């Protein structure tokens, strides 16, 4: 394990990592600008962080 | 009928915030709350 060192829990599990519910400094997480992610998201309740 | 209700910012139970930028109302899962 030492040789290869390679760092689990960084593959996100989907929407629903609670990494990703909160915002963070240290995760970075975006799409682009006026597209339909963006008004998925803003249209969305819980998803409002 | 219609009564009022008092109410007191703390924890995920009541959150305050400002009137939405963008839209100019109270925003989604949000309803209005005065303050003197």
């Amino acid at each position: 394990a030492f040789l290869v060192l390679d760092r689990p829990e960084e593959r996100i599990t989907g929407i629903n990592d609670p990494r990703l519910r909160n915002p963070s400094d240290k995760f970075i997480y975006a799409t682009v600008k006026q597209s339909s992610v963006d008004i998925y998201f803003r249209r969305q309740v819980e998803l409002s962080t | 009928d219609h009564l009022s209700i008092v109410t007191l910012e703390e924890a995920p139970f009541v959150i305050v915030e400002s009137v939405d930028p963008l839209s100019g109302t109270c925003m989604r899962n949000t309803v209005p709350c005065q303050k003197r």
